[PDB]
């Protein structure tokens, strides 16, 4: 178990080193992305009867 | 050897406060202005039928129109979504069957399950008919989820709480992913294709490296089993649907949760979650027979895809963001708009 | 309305159907068994009689069953499970004489609970299995029941015990109203295994085809 | 390998009987749409009888209808065209087409080596105009075939079917639905065009090219097949 | 011949109550129709019987309010040059289709609870809709055959006259059969599903009590008729006719008896939440 212990350790030890980002400028880059991209769903804002495929 | 427990203990307590650090505004802070999607009425467009048992996955096609099926009946039917055609139905060998997965290039068709054997069967064959290709083997337990790379490297994951890249010309085990605790129930894979997510029943979701091949990030929050996870279409942040009735949606940068969907009303657990083609939109496969749509900006339930008469245990969302299907453990695939 | 490719087209969904259709109902007329087990306790003997999943084909009195042993699987049961939620019975062998084994027949028991009580299964029965009888016999001839059932009053001599582990296997069974958990002692009983297997079988359907039927 | 052997040939008295089979090989016949595709001894095809898959619905040309009967043996993997009361300008080689229909498929992707045939002594027409043209290795050329009616039905495809001869060949499908390539084909060949007006477009033209062209309609089933543009030089 | 009848206060008394339990029938039809909206979770082959025995329940139960002329007490019937000549066909319809769905249902729970295994029990629900059509057309058949307007009234017409023939044999053999195919599939479910096997649930118990009720029904219901026709039968052999006292208190009699065979409308939708799921 020692060996688990100390990969579990060293995997520890690589996932604190990352450098993290400040949570509001990724909520900000997440809502400027659902903002710029809300054009192209189809999905949110209902296409045309003409434009959508499965008419059914 | 207790001193190893105590530096992984201390480390642990070191990224949380690192993370609490890293902590500000909430999403809800953030996004508070933005208006509501508004209630969104989805209409049963179409609705395939020719399933004798209950659908276990489904998956769509680069081109959005064909999606493949798999089913406790043995059988995996590629329909013509558009028309509600079948392409092709290919007598899956063993009747197990608990996932799928359409190609990328749309030449080949992966089903796996109770068998742990992940079978990659082709479709252009000159012979005009389904031949399986290669039958990968090594998983030492059920195989939940498989996703094509490119159309050669396939990665899977099974109950063996290991997920492995394979290579399918060489069928062997290129890569080998460990470090999960329990059973690893589902997989994404990211847009840009060298990054993806797994989701363990241990309650926790890592972030795997395809081309190094170890778990850069590791995110917990959960209380429960994570049944489905999907990955935001900038490949920035995925969301995970845990057994507790809670979509959770992480982002890559700042190593932390920024929402936790949730609803007093619901106390079901969760089979599929879906983002929308701009992400705006979040479905979620619950299991009390109907799927709940959120704005994934605001965490207010925004619409009911009721209308299954079972459990939804699959759901996909088209490449073009046109229609999502949800596949219902009664033999009925549904195709929504 | 539809072009010559498109009419082709449906025609071919059409086979695809009668064949779908065709492979239905013999896969219906078939019938399916799920055998769990406490491990070795004598799931190969029963099975002799007759990776991951082992399925079983035999077929008895014109009757096709498929026998869906799961003991190679070491995953969490409750994840894959729910799959075997239209299995028609659920064999569940069981060792008689592990009782001074190492107190295996908690486990057993514990592993009875979960399975009968559980969620997925609240209308499938239990074909409960009793075998390596004459082990069990020499054991209770050499030392009592008192080792795994101190509860247990009586000459501690087989059959005085009026299958008193049958009796904590029954009333285990937490919802008695929608199923009925058939036991039968396993011996080399002459092939009279497969025919209890086979009067079970014939029950559960007759109560499944009442149910549906009005 | 798939290869579709057809006999049944020989010179015949006009107004007998003859019975032409084929001979399926490896490429799983029960699934599998089949054609009868004619050649007259200097012009170019024309359409003869087709029976869908699991003996379904089935065709007929104007030309032969009820004269001739069309059966497939799937368990014998062969498939059998009847003929009765031939007549003089019923001479021709005939090919046998498979051809397999599903969203994406190829149809007519490979035809038999062919089987000769000689007598002792709607219906969307399409146009080639061009009879025959020399070019040089290594250059491009544009073969067009304008039709006489709009091939771009409702659904967006454009069934307009690209077929190239080599001398004494059997002919091999080149692009189908008017925009995508064959297997195996060279990417050189390209098709471009609209509605009642298609232009096949081959860049850097090589040798072992040179022979007919025919285009093809799949619209109306009545199929029509264009006069042939041949390559030389 | 006929000697027509008489004595008709009877007749203008209780055939109001008929009508009543008309109504009251059609009301459970209603009921056993209302499948279409709320129960059509699932269509299975004994649900696609019931469904036509409703069906064939619901054809008089809506005949019923089509006798609506006006005045009809004793014998003033108006308004039925053809109207009445069609009720008349619907009635016939009604009670063949009642007799025939029951033999129907009735050898399909032996067929399911007596051979289990037995491909009947699995027939697709598209050959059940085409079985259902076939027994539809040959109900359609007999009713024709059997009754093949403004006979003295507007409408009175039936088989008091006696044409011999041997035809009220064939009607009797008619009844008869389905009553011996009930009573045969009845006592094998219950011998072979009760005494071979143990079967104590309660579940078997309520199965049981459906058969049994099936079987009281249809012979309570139908069996008059079988014997007044009988009974017509041998008057018509012994002393022939113009003693028409004798046979109008026999007609009297056949009526009464005709109120209990069309009261089966009215005691049929009892099957359905006597023994199966609803409400
Ligand atoms: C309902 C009312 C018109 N009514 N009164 N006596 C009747 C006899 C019959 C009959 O024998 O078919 C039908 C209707 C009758």
């Amino acid at each position: 178990s020692i060996a688990q212990a100390r990969k579990l350790v060293e995997q520890l030890k690589m996932e604190a080193n990352i450098d993290r980002i400040k949570v509001s400028k990724a909520a900000a880059d997440l809502m400027a992305y659902c903002e710029a991209h809300a054009k192209e769903d189809p999905l949110l804002t209902p296409v045309p009867a003409s434009e959508n495929p499965f008419r059914e | 050897l207790d001193q190893l427990r105590q530096e992984a203990e201390q480390l642990k307590n070191q990224i949380r406060d690192a993370r609490k650090a890293c902590a500000d505004a909430t999403l809800s802070q953030i996004t508070n202005n933005i208006d509501p999607v508004g209630r969104i009425q989805m209409r049963t467009r179409r609705t395939l039928r020719g399933h004798l048992a209950k659908i276990y996955a489904m998956h769509w096609g680069t081109d959005s129109r064909l999606l493949v099926s798999a089913s406790q009946d043995g059988k995996l039917i590629i329909w013509d979504s558009y028309t509600t055609n079948k392409v092709h139905a290919i007598p899956l060998r063993s009747s197990w069957v608990m996932t799928c997965a359409y190609a990328p290039s749309g030449n080949y068709v992966a089903c796996g399950g109770l068998d742990n054997i992940c079978s990659i069967y082709n479709l252009k064959t000159r012979e005009g008919n389904v031949r399986v290709s290669r039958e990968l083997a090594g998983h030492t337990g059920y195989l939940s989820c498989c996703r094509f790379l490119d159309d050669n490297q396939i990665v899977t994951s099974s109950g063996d709480t290991t997920c492995a890249l394979w290579d399918i010309e060489t069928g062997q085990q290129t890569t080998t992913f460990t470090g999960h605790t329990g059973d690893v129930m589902s997989l994404s894979l990211a847009p840009d294709t060298r990054l993806f997510v797994s989701g363990a029943c241990d309650a926790s979701a890592k972030l795997w490296d395809v081309r190094e091949g170890m778990c850069r990030q590791t995110f917990t929050g959960h209380e429960s089993d994570i049944n489905a996870i999907c990955f935001f279409p900038n490949g920035n942040a995925f969301a995970t649907g845990s057994d507790d009735a809670t979509c959770r949606l992480f982002d890559l940068r700042a190593d932390q949760e920024l929402m936790t969907y949730s609803h007093d009303n619901i106390i079901c657990g969760i089979t599929s979650v879906s983002f929308s083609k701009s992400g705006r939109l979040l479905l979620a496969g619950y299991d009390d027979f109907n799927c709940n749509v959120w704005d994934a900006l605001k965490a207010d339930r925004a619409g009911v895809l009721a209308g299954h008469d079972n459990r939804v245990s699959c759901l996909g969302v088209t490449d073009d963001g046109m229609a999502v299907a949800t596949g219902s453990w009664d033999s009925f695939l549904k195709i929504w708009n | 309305t539809l072009s010559a490719e498109d009419k082709a087209a449906v025609e071919r969904s059409k086979m695809i159907d009668r064949n779908l259709r065709e492979d239905g109902e013999k896969a219906a007329r078939e019938v399916k068994l799920l055998l769990l087990g406490a491990g070795e306790s004598g799931k190969s003997t029963i099975v002799k009689q007759m990776t991951g999943i082992v399925e079983t084909h035999f077929t008895f009195k014109d009757l096709h069953f498929k026998m869906f042993d799961v003991g190679a699987q070491r995953s969490e049961r409750k994840k894959w499970i729910h799959c075997f939620e239209g299995v028609t019975a659920i064999i569940f062998c069981v060792a008689l004489s592990d009782y001074d084994l190492v107190n295996r027949m908690h486990e057993s028991m514990k592993l009875f609970d979960s399975i009968c009580n559980n969620k997925w299964f609240t209308d499938t029965s239990i074909i409960l299995f009793l075998n390596k009888k004459d082990l069990f016999e020499e054991k209770i001839k050499k030392s009592p029941l008192t080792i795994c059932y101190p509860e247990y009053a009586g000459s501690n001599t087989y059959e005085e015990a009026a299958a008193y582990i049958q009796c904590q296997f029954e009333d285990l069974n937490k919802r008695k109203d929608t199923k009925e958990i058939y036991t039968h002692f396993t011996c080399s009983t002459d092939t009279k295994n497969v025919q209890f297997v086979f009067d079970a079988v014939t029950d559960v359907i007759i109560k499944n085809n009442l149910k549906d039927c009005g | 390998d798939v290869q579709l052997v057809e006999s049944g040939g020989g010179l015949v008295q006009p107004g007998g009987s003859r019975k032409l089979s084929c001979s399926a090989s490896g490429f799983a016949f029960s699934s599998f749409g089949m054609h009868w595709v004619r050649q007259a001894p200097e012009k170019g095809l024309e359409w003869v009888a087709y029976i869908s898959s699991g003996s379904g619905t089935i065709y007929y040309a104007d030309t032969v209808k009820g004269r001739f009967t069309i059966s497939r043996d799937d368990p014998k993997n062969t498939l059998f065209l009847q003929m009765t009361s031939l007549r003089s300008e019923d001479t021709a080689m005939y090919y046998c087409v498979r051809s397999i229909y599903y969203y994406g498929s190829s149809p007519f992707d490979f035809w038999g080596q062919g089987t000769t045939l000689t007598v002792s002594s709607s219906d969307i027409v399409m146009t080639q105009a061009t009879s025959s043209v020399p070019v040089t290795p290594g250059e491009s050329v544009s073969i067009s075939c304008r039709s006489s009616k709009s091939l771009l039905h409702s659904n967006g495809n454009t069934y307009l079917y690209w077929f190239l001869q080599r001398p004494g060949q059997s002919p091999q499908l080149l692009i189908y639905r008017m925009s995508n390539l064959a297997s195996g084909v060279p990417d050189r060949f390209s098709g471009s065009g609209s509605g009642t007006a298609f232009t096949l477009t081959i860049s850097r033209l090589e040798a072992e090219d040179v022979g007919v062209y025919y285009c093809m309609q799949h619209l109306e089933y009545p199929l029509t097949f264009g006069a042939g543009t041949k390559l030389e030089l | 011949n006929c000697c027509v009848f008489r004595d008709d206060f009877i007749a203008k008394v209780l055939p109001p109550v008929l009508g009543l339990e008309f109504i009251f029938g059609l009301l459970g039809n209603g009921l056993a129709l209302w499948i279409f909206c709320f129960h059509l979770k699932s269509w299975k082959s004994s649900r696609i019987f019931l469904f036509n025995l409703a069906v064939a329940d619901f054809l008089l139960i809506i005949c019923l309010p089509f006798v609506m002329d006006y005045y009809v007490r004793r014998s003033d019937w108006k308004f039925g040059d053809i109207p009445c000549r069609l009720v008349l066909f619907m009635f016939a319809m009604n009670r063949q289709g009642s007799i025939i769905f029951l033999t129907v249902v009735a050898v399909d729970r032996y067929f399911r609870v007596v051979h289990p295994h037995h491909a009947l029990n699995k027939i697709s629900n598209w050959t059940a809709a085409i079985i259902s059509c076939l027994l539809w057309g040959i109900t359609v058949g007999l009713t024709v055959h059997l009754l093949k307007n403004g006979t003295a009234n507007v409408c009175i017409s039936f088989s008091i006259c006696h044409t011999f023939r041997w035809h009220e044999a064939m009607f009797l053999l008619e009844f008869f059969l389905p009553l011996g195919i009930i009573l045969f599939c009845s006592a094998r479910i219950i011998w072979s599903l009760r005494q071979r096997q143990m079967d104590r649930h309660a579940k078997i118990k309520r199965a049981i009590t459906f058969i049994m009720v099936v079987a009281i029904v249809f012979v309570i219901c139908f069996l008059p008729s079988v014997v007044v026709r009988i009974h017509i039968f041998w008057l018509l052999h012994t002393s022939g006719t113009q003693n028409c006292e004798v046979y109008r208190s026999v007609d009297l009699a056949f009526f009464i008896t005709l109120s209990f065979t069309y009261m089966n409308s009215m005691l049929d939708p009892v099957v359905y939440y006597f023994s199966s799921p609803s409400f």
